[PDB]
């Protein structure tokens, strides 16, 4: 059986804070 | 191990002190005292480290 990810499975990469900004 | 062995074959304890030294909340921390917080004017500080 199968189903589809979507967008699912983002974490937060490092223990920074950041706002306001497109991180890579 | 015979303590008669040569140098290099002779024991050696070894010990590897591995640090996390993480962007992360301190749990281990050298022998440094703690002064009380300034605020609203220049100071140099250290938090951590
Ligand atoms: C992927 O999932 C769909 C769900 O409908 C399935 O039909 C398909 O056989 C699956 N393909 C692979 C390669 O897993």
């Amino acid at each position: 059986a199968y189903t589809n990810s979507f967008t699912r499975g983002v974490y937060y990469p490092d223990k920074v804070f950041r706002s306001s900004v497109l991180h890579s | 191990f015979q303590p008669t062995y040569g140098v290099g074959y002779q024991p050696y304890r070894v010990v590897v002190l591995s640090f996390e030294l993480l962007h992360a909340p301190a749990t281990v921390c050298g022998p440094k005292k703690s002064t009380n917080l300034v605020k609203n004017k220049c100071v140099n500080f250290n938090f951590n480290g």
